[PDB]
């Protein structure tokens, strides 16, 4: 998943 | 500005208690011998941190001459969406890349010197996210787990929220049970693992  | 005292470049590390169990995610997986978990309640922690470090690599004019050593922790920029995460220097890929791995996630890739960053201490007070982990308990049958365990151990693991119970501490990882506590009747990831032939028992 995480960010971006 | 900052002036690094590189003995002040220690990473933290979770205190993880023989008996603690908390509620994680499987977040990378070599083999059952090899795999990474991280707590949940570290989404917010780890997206602020994610936050800061962006804000604070933007800051560092870009140019050159960063040649960390071997085992140093930095900043690198993940090749998949070119945010910035914490990264310990693996090994020297050649003169001009290295192997790096992401700390707070457990995966690695070798990236090019100009997306890596030099880090500053402020930047290691959250503890290292990545959990290095064994699963308790078992063998691979054939003594080589096989990419067919692998995926089946995936595919107990994905999306989902895993209870993870600390069973031993070793040199550089975590002895732990996986457990969905999701299904009514509990499932160890163990338990399934040597109910398939792919592992057995110790």
């Amino acid at each position: 998943g995480r960010g971006r | 500005n900052i002036v690094v005292d590189k003995s002040d470049l220690i990473p933290k590390v979770l205190t993880l208690n023989v008996g603690d169990e908390f509620c994680g995610v499987v977040a990378h997986i070599q083999t059952p011998e090899d795999f990474f978990c991280q707590q949940l309640q570290s989404g917010r922690k780890l997206a602020e941190l994610q936050a800061s470090l962006s804000k604070y690599c933007d800051q560092l004019p870009p140019r050159s001459d960063f040649y960390p050593a071997i085992g140093d922790i930095c900043c690198a920029q993940f090749s998949e969406d070119d945010q910035w995460y914490r990264a310990s220097v693996l090994a020297y890929a050649s003169e001009e890349s290295v192997l790096v791995g992401y700390v707070d996630y457990g995966n690695f890739e070798i990236l090019s010197l100009m997306r890596l960053c030099p880090i500053i201490p402020k930047l290691l007070e959250l503890p290292m996210q990545a959990i290095k982990c064994v699963l308790a308990g078992v063998k691979p049958s054939l003594g080589i787990w096989t990419p067919e365990a692998i995926c089946l151990m995936k595919k107990l693991v994905q999306n989902k929220i895993i209870t993870v119970k600390v069973v031993d501490k070793l040199e550089n990882s975590s002895l732990v049970e996986l457990i969905d506590k999701s299904e009514t009747p509990h499932v160890s990831v163990s338990k399934v693992l040597l109910d398939a032939g792919f592992a057995v028992g110790e």
